[PDB]
RNA sequence: UAAUAGCUUCUUAGGAGAAUGACGUAGCAUGCUACGC
RNA sequence: GCGUAGCAUGCUACGUCAUUCUCCUAAGAAGCUA
């Protein structure tokens, strides 16, 4: 606003103005100058008000290009941690059994249902009571999904060790069931 | 996507999309440069260009914003304003953006072509990030180059250990070694698709090549060949990191009898082990890769990288450490691809190990405690940046001798590039020198040794033997055809066949010349086990027979020279051109 | 292609009434972004819609609630509002209906797309909603089916279950009754042609079609919201069987839904002066606002009282923090006032009168860090009952 | 951003920001403050300068709220209002401040410089809020005193081990020893950045420093080094947790026959259980260190943290219980530039162990059963809020004599400090005595330990060892050479040199003067092992050979000489100075 | 860890439109006066 | 009567600004329903 010539010419226009109304210019002169003022004032509000749509142009601008900026640079980001994400998860496969089970399919395409019941090597088997305990998974090993496993760990709902002796009927109650076990394909 | 300016490191996102890498300018380098070079397009967020329904104005001064888009003066609304004013340009963090006169010398580093050496010499001397842009746009230039090249299919099936080349008419052909692989490509009807990447030398006569097979999937003339150009990804570490010196050796133990053979390293070997990076140089065929097995030695349980540019000298190296170091804790990196006869005599590829051996393209992004490259000659400031960026050490070797040939340079072509002026290491060791250096030889008569010397080092060579009396130089001129992308001189070999039946010694001997159409031809006319000049550095011969064909700079080539005559011990017969060579040099005038 | 997704199964934290835990369905991005891209110019024309079966979008307030509801009185002759439940909703819904809902909300794309569009459209829908993938606590099980709850076409594919089962009502109430005891001769040939049209032909006779929707419309008028449901069918045909009652939504629920309806939670009223007895757990009340009679809708007392004293987040028992709050339950509650039960009426002066006591400890404590008091306060009009009043009159 | 103010503790949003601390002050607090001190500048959620245009004017009285702002008098609109007026100054909760006149030793916190002795007294027998302000503050002087510290540089290097050593010329030049750190820079061109940790400590012959480092870095003549700097974070928690006297013991179980070693020292540990927390006072060597690992013993399952504010007692302290304690359930935490190379047997650095030992500077924040901080003599009540703040424990034992050598204090060149202002927990056990005492003596002579048992303690120490008649006073003139800003008592060490080549049965002994000047010149000379009185302490020798350097404060310190004195095993010779210390002893004739 | 859809209340920012008021420039209509014809 | 100039009053256009209101969008906080 001010850096713009237009609010020196206001300001000397002015200056004259009242160096002529001090000194007793005439009226004819008088009227001249304050035409002069309102011409000289009209340019400066004239040039001032696009300012105003200036800086409020330019703020759009940069919070549009901030926003944008900052999309872009969180789209990488996030790219990045579903390629290793995915690639993570490719190094668990177990190439092996998945390869012998997905060339015997007659077009290379099997259910999914099946790809962790026949190529899975962790078994984990959640079990709300003592009862259901027993009929699934009694003893050190056990048969499920036509093959056998062994157990290897288990713990309580808690996320605590618990030794296979202590679950038994009458020590039932002191376990915090579920009961989660793991174990291994043999 | 928001970077760092090159030669102010503020904020900004602003990039030059008239340079070939598009590297980020802050707002007041970026005006520099495009008020200064003729690159009137440049990037923010979004392309700066008119959005007009129909318009095309490119030029960033002519552009002004109006509603949320940018026009040119013809399709501005009434409401201003310039991009491209205040000293600045439109853009993120206006307020942070502190200009550089640096401009000055980015403006030849972005608008040259490199086909003169003033480019290299001024792309060497620049700062740090100035460097690194340098190098890239200087690699993306070669790549760029390469993209024009002559693609060629086989004629049919000749034979399984050579083929027949058919090139496209019109256009150049590359050199045949190594180094230079290519690409088949399988367009046939029909899914193109690659089936391998084959190494081609040339054929006996006429037209023929014997190739290098990489996929044993064989093919017909459904498939033709490429250069295998490729990308260029973007750097970030220095060239070199800051010199540190040492006081007492710190991560490195040394060991226990480390060895009667190479005792006399050991002050070297600790002084290996005390600056962060250390520079050592030896002429050709004096134990510096006998002296990186000697520092392996040294610290015993320090976990090892050796790296170097080619597949040759890092494996040279690896069997070296495999007669000497323990065979068990070993580990070579390989490619993927495998477009190389890879070296597999370690148990290969376990990046988890302790010496571990690696070329500068297939270093993946580890740790270690010391790393040692090698063969810094061929080496190129890109390499020297990605081997700081992948790897971290806590002690770094450079092993080389700028002595040696350079880097290929394809895209120079007018000047000569001399020593200085290689990459940042050479620079390094041409001003302050060599932080290391054994001068003790053993290999050439004393006459030649004491010239040798005398040429370019500073009198410091003799040879602990006697002068064979097999040595000569000779003024045979061997008109050349050159018909062909190298030079040939096979009236010359008859010359030297007219020779060959009375001096009975050198019939076995290896032939080498400075033209590799010369080494290939020269092995079918008569059986002569062939080794090119840069095959040769690293082994050692008593019956060498290297001819001269052409005369010019690359034929006065000090170093070439050097580096010829000094792989015989006990007879060699040269063909030589010049007299200017021929006074330098003592010998036998037959 | 079809893209099998998984969903999340989250535990909503909400105030309610009974202890069963409540859970809803969190849908991936990926089929969410699609449905929505598909569906919403449907879904955003039904909901920009006033004066049809289904409502949706249209608001309770300034007067809302009393054109829904004579909107629903479209000219029956002997009126009876009537309203079922449908016990595990979301869980029992059969396949079959899922996918018939899916179907006539794609109907519309009879430009749009062509067949082979449509038909992996709807088995999408199916692979990423009816039946797919559900993580619950970190592992991946089957579910059988059942509408989920998540989905971009919850309500929506819900509404048009809802109406589906009332037309089977309808068809099987129509078609069971002995036939010769009708005596109107219109309607034992409308059932006739209707047998015809089921049974014996296979081709749509959109004339029939149209009959039994007006037949429909005139004695069987609806309002659906997604499971809520108000009938006002006629009580004559009803008690001679010629309209679905509850006995017939019973039998249609058992043999659809694999449930039974007790008919505890459905109710009938004969007196429409009343309203319907609840939708949308909102009671309904005729009073005289300005020289007229309208509906208005008040909810449980107990469920104001309870969101005023249990919050789901400590910031938000501070209480002055939160005046918008408070001033939102007082607007839902306004209508107690009107209640003849003093004891109902209280609930909105004990709303009003804390409000009042928030803002005045408000001012006390910002009076206390600072020294000025706020220049502008227009929070004396949230404590005077006329802002609320005007929320229920038909002006906006 | 709210607060409370620190003499009321009422609710406050104004800070002084001529404090150091910019504390939180209320408005009756702060007009206090403000209007008897230099102290005009207050800092409420905005700052009360003037906000016109152009215009600086910081003090509040001169200053109004007009509008909506702060104004100065002739910059304020016609609407004013004064801000320090009506015996307050306007802030938050202006009507609900209450304060009292003991601002008035606030007013000496605030203005003193840190400089004479009584400020620290009455920094330490303040209110507990005051305690810990006026801890904050000496911290905060400290830190800033490192500002005006001198800049070093390296002149050259003739030997790696012992650099040469160059201050800046024009400012001065701080004593070189273990307390002090330095870290480099490499400013040329080219690297202004830190080049790793150093520490000094001068050399005998001419100028000359031995040093060390912790990284390697050797320094080029253009590096240079300067005293590190680290900021510092507002402590909050008080200096000592209230005592509460329990009935019985709670939350920690005894031992079955802990050992016979510990046997005597049982129902030490049932008061230390039966109480929040407990001192133990007692000479040297008398079990202090040995009683931590006994009450370990005494109760296992509890998680103890050992903590000391020095690293070389806690490295003695880690070695003895390896010594004893289990090596498995032990670890030892060190800072991440590990200035000084500490114990490293242990699983290093695992805070989660049972029992962890650590220095107070590095702690982290964690719980435990109990904590037990060792050598209270060495920290200040800055170190006592940092331990009772990062460790929470259910009991807290104090260890540590008065009489040994306070915390630095470096600030400190007026007056002499008193053992029972060293800091809060020294106080306690001053006043109104330790906890619990003991005292024996077990390694030095009768004589000798006879003797401090009346220098310092009041004929407490018994001991168990017979009077080898091998313990010398020397009574020498020791004209006085003040070299290095430390003494150097050349004719005494002519006395010294003298009669070593006399008693053949010293050629070994450890010499030792309170000035390190003195101490290093001795070495090139005599050459037996040098020690500092300072760095002497937690070590025991066969022989020793004091000198009393010079008559002052310093040298004549009774706790220093007896720390000096009572590291002899079987003899001792000292050389005295003053005719009263010489006389209170009772040492041979001589 | 926290779904889809709808309705409503409140706060802030932006744009547009409208109304009223004020000031300035310009254009046009009328009235009075000075000079020339 | 005509031309030029000046002053007064009135209407229209444009520009600037103040207030009030309506809507359109965006962002945030909150509630209710299925
Ligand atoms: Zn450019
Ligand atoms: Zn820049
Ligand atoms: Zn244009
Ligand atoms: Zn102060
Ligand atoms: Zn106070
Ligand atoms: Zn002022």
């Amino acid at each position: 606003f001010s850096s713009l010539p237009s609010y020196a010419a206001f300001a000397t226009a002015q200056e004259a103005y009242e160096q002529a109304v001090a000194n007793g210019d005439s009226e004819v002169v008088l009227k001249k100058l304050k035409k002069s003022l309102n011409v000289a004032k009209s340019e400066f509000d004239r040039d001032a008000a696009m300012q105003r749509k200036l800086e409020k142009m330019a703020d759009q601008a940069m919070t549009q290009m901030y926003k944008q900026a900052r999309s872009e640079d969180k789209r990488a980001k996030v790219t990045s941690a579903m390629q290793t994400m995915l690639f993570t998860m490719l190094r668990k496969l177990d190439n092996d059994a998945l390869n012998n089970i997905i060339n015997n399919a007659r077009d290379g395409c099997v259910p999914l249902n099946i790809i962790p019941l026949t190529t899975a090597a962790k078994l984990m088997v959640v079990i709300p009571d003592y009862n259901t305990y027993k009929n699934t998974c009694d003893g050190t090993t056990f048969t499920y999904a036509s093959a056998l496993w062994e157990i290897q760990q288990v713990v309580d709902a808690d996320s605590k060790i618990v030794q296979l002796s202590e679950i038994s009927m009458d020590n039932s109650p002191n376990l915090a069931w579920p009961l989660i076990v793991t174990a291994l394909r043999a | 996507a928001v970077g760092a300016c090159v030669l102010c490191n503020s904020q900004t996102s602003l990039r030059c999309g008239a340079c070939i890498r598009r590297p980020f300018l802050c707002c007041k380098c970026c005006y520099d440069h495009v008020i200064s070079t003729s690159h009137k397009l440049v990037l923010s967020v979004n392309p700066y260009v008119c959005n007009a329904p129909g318009c095309d104005v490119t030029d960033v001064t002519q552009l002004y914003l109006g509603g949320m888009s940018y026009y040119c003066k013809s399709h501005k609304p009434p409401i201003s304003f310039p991009l491209c004013a205040n000293g600045q340009v439109f853009g993120l963090y206006k307020n942070t953006c502190v200009g550089s006169d640096n401009v000055t010398d980015f403006n030849a580093i972005a608008t040259c072509d490199w086909t003169n050496a003033g480019d290299y010499i001024l792309a060497n001397t620049c700062t740090e990030r100035l460097k690194l842009f340098a190098a890239e746009t200087l690699k993306a230039t070669e790549e760029t180059f390469k993209l024009s090249y002559g693609i060629a299919t086989v004629r049919e099936v000749l034979s399984d250990r050579e083929l027949h080349l058919s090139w496209e008419v019109g256009k150049p052909r590359p050199p045949l070694n190594r180094n230079y692989v290519f690409t088949g490509y399988r367009v046939t009807k029909n899914s193109k698709v690659q089936i391998g990447e084959y190494t081609f030398e040339k054929g006996d006569y006429g037209d023929a090549v014997v190739y290098r097979g990489t996929t044993t999937y064989k093919l017909n003339v459904g498939d033709y060949f490429v250069l295998t150009s490729h990308t260029v990804m973007p750097l970030s570490a220095p060239t070199l990191v800051p010199q540190e010196h040492y006081v007492r050796i710190t991560g490195l133990y040394p060991t226990l009898n480390i060895s009667d053979e190479f005792s006399s390293n050991v002050a070297n070997y600790q002084k290996v082990g005390m600056q962060k990076y250390s520079t050592l140089q030896g002429p050709p065929g004096t134990g510096k890769s006998h002296f990186a097995i000697g520092l392996a030695l040294y610290y015993p349980s320090a976990r090892i990288v050796y790296t170097a540019c080619s597949h040759a000298a890092v494996d040279a190296l690896c069997e070296k450490a495999l007669k000497y170091l323990p065979i068990d804790k070993c580990s070579r990196i390989i490619p993927a691809r495998a477009r190389v006869e890879c070296f597999d005599k370690f148990k290969v590829n376990s990046t988890l190990e302790q010496y571990v051996f690696c070329t500068v393209n297939a270093l993946p992004e580890t740790t270690a405690d010391i790393v040692v490259f090698d063969e810094i000659s061929m080496a190129t400031n890109y390499d020297l940046s990605v081997v700081n960026a992948r790897l971290r050490a806590k002690h770094y070797v450079y092993i080389g001798d700028p002595a040696q040939l350079p880097a290929p340079r394809t895209l120079l072509t007018k000047g000569t590039l001399e020593p200085e002026y290689f990459n940042s290491v050479c620079r390094l060791m041409k001003t302050i020198g060599p932080d290391m250096f054994l001068g003790t030889c053993r290999r050439c008569p004393a006459e030649i040794v004491d010239t040798v010397s005398a040429l370019v080092y500073d009198n410091k060579l003799k040879a602990h033997k006697d002068k064979s009396a097999q040595c000569f130089k000779m003024f045979y001129k061997g008109v050349i055809t050159h018909d062909v992308s190298s030079a040939i001189n096979r009236p010359q070999i008859g010359v030297v066949r007219e020779f060959l039946t009375r001096n009975p010694a050198w019939r076995k001997a290896v032939f080498i010349s400075p033209y590799n159409s010369q080494n290939a031809v020269a092995s079918k006319i008569l059986g002569l086990p062939t080794q090119t000049v840069d095959s040769s550095q690293g082994s050692e011969y008593d019956y060498v027979i290297f001819t001269q064909t052409t005369e010019t700079a690359h034929s006065c080539n000090v170093n070439r020279f050097n580096v010829a005559i000094t792989r015989a011990k006990v007879g060699i017969l040269c063909i030589m051109s010049d007299r200017d060579l021929y006074d330098k040099l003592q010998f036998t005038s037959l | 292609n079809v893209i099998p997704t998984i969903t999340q199964m989250n535990l909503k934290y909400a105030i309610s009434a009974k202890n069963r835990a409540r859970t809803v369905a969190g849908v991936s991005i990926c089929s969410t972004m699609t449905n929505r891209q598909f569906h919403q110019k449907l879904l955003k024309s039904i909901a920009a819609t006033r004066g049809a079966t289904v409502v949706i979008g249209t608001s309770k307030f300034y007067g809302g609630w009393h054109n829904m509801l004579k909107t629903v009185y479209s000219d029956v002759e002997n009126p009876h509002l009537m309203g079922w439940d449908y016990p595990k909703c979301d869980r029992a819904m059969p396949n079959m209906l899922r996918i018939m809902a899916s179907l006539v909300l794609a109907r519309k794309h009879t430009t749009c797309c062509s067949l082979s569009h449509r038909f992996y459209r709807l088995a999408n829908e199916c692979a990423q909603v009816l039946s797919e993938m559900v993580m619950c606590g970190g592992s991946l099980y089957v579910k059988p089916g059942g509408t989920s709850s998540g989905d971009a076409t919850t309500a929506y594919a819900n509404s048009v279950f809802n109406i589906c089962q009332a037309v089977t009502a309808n068809v099987n109430a129509l078609l069971s009754t002995d036939g010769n005891k009708i005596a109107d001769k219109y309607v034992r040939n409308l059932q006739h042609r209707l047998y015809e049209c089921l049974y014996r032909n296979r081709d749509v006779d959109t004339d029939f079609v149209n009959e039994f929707y007006a037949y429909l419309r005139k004695h069987f008028s609806m309002m659906i919201l997604s499971d809520d449901a108000v009938v006002c069918f006629n009580s004559t045909y009803a008690s001679q069987g010629l309209v679905a009652s509850i006995k017939n939504f019973k039998s249609v629920l058992y043999y659809q839904n694999n449930v039974f309806m007790s008919e505890a939670k459905c109710w009938t009223e004969t007196d429409l002066t009343k309203g319907p007895h609840e939708f949308c757990s909102q009671h309904t009340m005729l009073v005289k606002q300005g020289d007229d009679y309208v509906y208005l809708p008040y909810p449980d007392p107990s469920r104001i009282l309870g969101a005023g004293c249990f919050v789901d987040d400590i910031v938000k028992t501070d209480g002055t923090l939160m005046i918008e709050r408070f001033v939102s339950l007082a607007i839902d509650a306004y209508p107690l006032t009107k209640h003849p039960n003093q004891e109902y009426a209280d609930v909105f002066h004990l709303y009003l009168q804390y409000i009042r006591k928030l803002h005045d400890e408000l001012t006390g404590h910002m009076l206390d860090m600072y020294s000025v008091m706020l220049t502008n306060d227009n929070t004396s009009r949230y404590w005077e009952p006329e802002f609320y009043e005007a929320m229920y009159t038909p002006h906006t």
